């Protein structure tokens, strides 16, 4: 139930053509923040949440476009960057832990993180077309201390727009150079 | 008994985490941890099966499967009765005291409502299995007096932090039209015949970021506009709207009341996708959606429905009942004063609200050739049941903007009093 | 090879009829103390014992009676309190750990804990009939420091009478109100 | 070569944890942990299979399966060759020295004995796989001199804490009778014909907590009484004994010696279940078990066999050999002094024991109408081979209680010496 | 690419005949040091390496001789010492951990350890014949701090001759006494 | 472009751990760990499958399977595309700052080369999957400026410690002869006819530890001797060589150059196993390997090829090009001075090297009946292009030992200059 603003700023200092670009790891997606559930502890207890995320839960999200279909995005990304399809066959685990402070309650929730790939079409200044792919990476926990009387900011529980919890990146490769 | 300041439709409400049933019905178990010892309770997911809990006021329509489909529309929840997410609690007892470690399963409570005319007609409650709760405390005395207590009422309590997040979803029994080309400054959309049989949504986006006036021809019926939640960033085409099937929608402005002749002034952004809900129109003549980019300070109405007020030739009471905006948001009213335009004022006007409190600003709407312009005439701190009279020029057009400051009732009532 | 005493004290402040009662978590049963075995460490080593107790090891113990058969006990308990049959299908793990002190030996042993349910018949003062059900809960470790020359009290190794390692409870529901 | 102060029957003895075989035959392995490092050895139960070890002096009767059935009777051990119980050791080496972490499998040693006339006729040893042992020590020098040592004797050593816990079990080749109704103050039980073919047990409970005299008619044969271990709390019926199939039995008092004409004085509690073992009686006339509630200070004999002493009309030595109670427990002897009752004392009596030491109390048993009463005549600090003479009234009944203080022999010998 | 020297020293103070001898735990074998791979961490991170070594990875190494074949070695070792064949059916885990120091990089590698058994033939002074058996025991980690500019000694990465990381042992049993 | 001071053959080179591909192609993922929190990334081996990477200059001969067989010969690597070895990283963030935890898969890089005449003819690179890499650093600002950077060159970088370990392996297309009996002080081995068709190896061991002269009859062809790596300790027989199939071989001394008439002086040990590589000899007459134990200070040549120098009756330049020993190792040259033996010196001799620097020692080889003896005549600090002249007796035998001190070229050139 929220949103930001964007008028412009799509300038790209590179020649005409098509590019596959790694936009970085650590992306979290809108409205799915609490899908995996959350965890409550208190009074010096250590809480641990994790996941051994395999092929059947590592769902990629494709956002294709007129000239860039899903297969095209997949192949160009997997040729230059990590082969996520192959990697999905080998289970990897991650977990977070935090100790609830003394005489207080702690709430912790988990969500998946992603690597964002884009496939862009450019005309010597600006992006004319952009396809997007989110590849499942790992995960990320938000935590907060609370009591029953306390109101919590909406933005803690809920992301309305995709963002990166790390620094965004722009690592490019010209395709059909 | 809160008021929900929203139009008719389906809504999914996340009512928070840490829900569990009474009488230790979700108790996994308790560890007694001796001083200088650590104890641990693990949910290792050796089996993936989880057991969601479900209630509904209408099993036929709001079925578990249906409710799940809406949870997916709203929050993109994939898995309902499985999980690969482990949880674990570790507690080390101090050297002086022993510790009781009590762990429970928990659920996240989602509420699907069918909201009609300020009322919840149907309600489903879906309890998504969650990542548990741990209570650590001083170990009880095994010689503690046994108190005979009755089993308490059968239901749920919440042990997690306060949460109430509302996400509207596209009504999936209403169809979606799409304007593929991003709209220019001036666009007219012909509404298809299907509108005769049920309401529909129309998905679109603007070519240039700016303020837009949106209305039907003759300003009837009233419209509703939404943002698609999460549509920003993501796939884009210069000359084409990129549909990414986002069914999660954020209400901006508009209403259902069939007699609310009106238009919408809304700030729209290039990177976002929007939905307009056109209600069913049983008329056999073709209706239109008219978009019009607006330069100038008409932007002051930034996201509001402008209610056009009519037949106030008579004197005294003129009540208009409309769906109230939430606290902080706008509802506006347009008046063209009866009589011909020279510079005489019409039997002075006095503006008050009757259910909800608000701030309120009176504007003079000009017609000078650069678009429209607004001149501020006056502001009022309080609108409810108290207000001072003011004289307005005959044949002049005024707009009265209300900014809601307290929401006591689902509807806000507006009174344009013509005293003398 | 031991026992306590009981002359009376079965007074219950409630009306005539039948009741299902939760007697609390943390019950341990007589003569099975060391059935799972024990663990020996020394000189600053941390010893850990645990169990991922599943359906085939979580054996309930029914002690039925003339008017309260096993199915009757099961249904009334599972209707008001936790459904242990359903819960038994989902593996839960627990473990304990303790660090052996410097230059000494530590012995640690594990046993299961239980929730005790009773189904009682009462005549406005006292219990005429009582059925008992122990539902597998979790587990509990006793530890002691030792040397080869040291004698250990029998009561450390052996429980001759069922008891609760926590506070006993008496949470009741009238059945066929 | 300890003395086991128990009647004939089957016993399961937990002889402690931490047993392992010699010559590193149960060594899992050794970690060398460098300074500032941690090392870990886990038994994660990826397989559930465990390997119990077993010995028997009689493979046909005391088979592995049979021994297991008794282990279950005694301790309720369910699983013998599987486990879901993981164990793990974690060791962090200090910054100055390296550490050797050596881990072994271990076993808990249970011993099943057939105990007859103070002798073990058959013996089975069952080694239940247990949760391991870890030895941490300073890491050895790899240049340490290699000493040529022979492999030592092939067997077991114990590395866990000292333990010796004896639990008797119902002999499963002897049948169990049941008195369903909880017995009143006075009850007579007719012993069925099956007693002609083998000994049996009779399961019962008392209606009211108190002291009870229990005996056969004519006080032969001798009886044995046991407590069912763990029967307290649990299922109950007001007018019915709740049989919960507890085969674990705790010896209270009684003996096997066929000529020990006697009765039992025992404190019995409402909440417990008891067993009386009646030996085989080849007689064709029907025998009885007689229960009799006793008010008054006959309770001083609280759990004892009262041996009735006969034919001491002759003077001097009168030896009676009986199974010794354990240190701290009672054995009693009843004397009715020869001659008619006026107030003359019979050729003074002197009481001594001959194998085991004990304290000893002489009582005068009255017959005054309120039940029986006991008047203390004298106490003796030591009974063994030293004692002072005392004169007792003719035709009077005296009881001599011995409280054992040292157990040197399986049998205690009692001597009622008539001097003059 | 290295080696040591040996002229003599095979004296054994025992009578004529054949012997099975436990030479101790903690043996590591030549040229397989880094077969399992290695692990790199930095800046206060804790690195953990381990293995749940089962039957199909616990490969024994037999070095038989004229009069002592593989079956002969196996039977005499398993009769007197631990039955490794039986033990191989039950999975055992081990792991090591070390914290990388602040502002430096840590390299850690794992290799299996072994118990060394020998079967020797002696003539009242010296060994005439020796068969050798390495039974998989557990494992052992070497670690070192490093930077990209630093040279590391060959002997850190590579063992050219079998050795024991603990004290060697000589525990014997006369076979066919 | 390093120089590899080794004879012809196959070599497997461990070029270190921590290899990974560019452009995060082996990135598992990144955790953002908030202050006072811990984060963990695990490779738990729930699947055993690993993905080795492989390159070859000759797919037909140096295939993946072939390369794997050599990796096993060299390092005894069993598993190439599976693993049960778990790895895990745990990072706790301080209370002041957040941490980025970035984890990658890694590989250990092995290089199989076919090395011929100082050149690599074929090359295979095998990347064994390894136990990962973790980078922890201060968490980046999410508002950090996005710099547009191109994807860098496609290949590998090394992140582990510097490593370069060379292990030669028996060429499996060359057959292995075996002398089963450990050789005595004097042994002559008849080389089988198979030598006509390809080179072979001959496996042997000495009965007594000592220095040995080894040569073909007529000192042609040149020989090469290796140690079997790991053969020490292990199985032994007094009167028999115990073959344990060790294909990993360490080069001691010798060369391939077909005109290098020579013998070898090598220190050999009883506990080790050795290989001599005899090249193909197309001759139809039977060749021999002659072993000869040497007592006395001929041991000074400890592991060296002794090149026999001929036809230096002419004056001035006499160049001899031979494979250079590595820095620190010996190459030797034997001279018998032209003319009959009285005590006149031959037109003074001057010895210099031309490619590689070395120390150098001139010996007088005597023939006095106790074996051979060496008398030191002179030493030279530097041999390369500078040296002083010296007079040597006619008909006398001298040996010149060079100890290499810098390796600039694959071949060392020796010059025996006869000045006047």
């Amino acid at each position: 139930l929220y949103y930001t603003k964007d008028k412009s700023i799509n300038n790209v200092n590179l020649a005409d053509g098509n590019y596959v670009v790694n936009r970085g790891d650590g992306w979290i997606l809108s409205r799915q923040n609490q899908n995996l559930g959350g965890n409550i502890s208190n009074n010096g207890c250590t809480a641990i949440v994790g996941d051994l995320r395999i092929r059947e839960t590592a769902t990629p999200y494709y956002y294709p476009t007129a000239s860039f279909n899903e297969e095209y995005i997949k192949n160009n990304v997997q040729n230059v960057f990590a082969n996520f399809t192959e990697a999905s066959e080998i289970p990897i685990g991650f977990e977070f832990s935090k100790t609830a402070p003394s005489n207080k309650s702690l709430y912790m929730y988990l969500q998946y993180t992603y690597i964002r790939y884009e496939i862009i079409k450019v005309l010597q200044n600006t992006v004319t077309e952009r396809a997007v792919l989110y590849v499942p990476s790992l995960g990320y926990v938000k935590s907060i201390e609370f009591n029953s009387e306390e109101q919590i900011d909406k933005n803690f529980y809920f992301t309305s727009q995709d963002k990166c919890i790390l620094n965004e990146k722009f690592i490019y490769k010209k395709i059909d150079d | 008994q809160t008021i929900l300041p929203y139009p008719n439709g389906l809504y999914v409400i996340n009512k928070g985490d840490g829900y569990m049933r009474t009488n230790d019905k979700d108790l996994i178990g308790t560890l007694l941890i001796e001083s200088s010892t650590s104890g641990s309770i693990i949910q290792p997911r050796l089996r993936n099966t989880t057991r969601p809990l479900f209630n509904t006021s209408n099993p036929t329509i709001f079925s578990q499967e249906y409710t799940e489909a809406r949870l997916n529309d709203a929050f993109n929840i994939q898995l309902f009765n499985t999980s690969t997410t482990l949880f674990k609690f570790v507690e080390e007892a101090p050297t002086n005291k022993n510790i009781s470690m009590k762990v429970y399963n928990t659920y996240e409570k989602y509420e699907l409502i069918n909201y009609q005319n300020g009322n919840i007609d149907d309600k489903a409650e879906y309890y998504l299995p969650s990542l548990g709760k741990c209570e650590v405390s001083d170990a009880p005395s095994p010689q503690a007096p046994v108190v005979e207590t009755p089993v308490d009422q059968d239901g749920f309590i919440q042990t997690g932090p306060n949460e109430n997040i509302i996400v509207g979803v596209i009504n999936p029994s209403e169809n979606i039209e799409e304007i593929s080309t991003p709209i220019p400054d001036d666009y007219t959309y012909n509404i298809p015949t299907s509108i005769q049989n049920n309401a529909c949504y129309v998905l679109f986006k603007v070519n240039t970021t700016g303020v837009y006036k949106i209305t039907t021809k003759n300003n009837l019926p009233p419209l509703i506009i939404y943002e698609a939640i999460g549509s920003s960033n993501r796939n884009m085409n210069s000359n084409n709207l990129s549909n990414d099937n986002i069914k999660a929608i954020k209400y901006i402005t508009g209403l259902n009341r069939s007699d609310a002749k009106s238009y919408l002034i809304v700030s729209l952004f290039k990177d976002k996708n929007y939905y307009i809900r056109i209600p069913q129109i049983s008329s056999s003549t073709t209706s239109q959606l008219i978009f019009k980019r607006e330069l100038g300070n008409i932007s002051d109405l930034a996201d509001s429905t402008v209610n056009i007020l009519d037949n106030l030739n008579t004197s005294g009471t003129h009540y208009y009942t409309r769906q109230s905006p939430d606290v902080g948001n706008y509802i506006s009213y347009q008046l063209t004063i009866p009589g011909d335009f020279n510079n005489i004022a019409s039997s002075i006007f006095s503006f008050r609200t009757r259910n909800n409190q608000g701030i309120g600003t009176l504007y003079r709407l000009t017609e000078s050739i650069n678009g429209y312009n607004l001149i501020t005439i006056n502001n009022y701190s309080d609108l409810l049941n108290n207000v001072e009279p003011i004289s307005l020029l005959n044949g002049a057009t005024y707009i009265f903007r209300v900014k809601v400051t307290e929401l006591n009732n689902y509807n806000i009532i507006f009174d344009a009093y013509r005293n003398s």
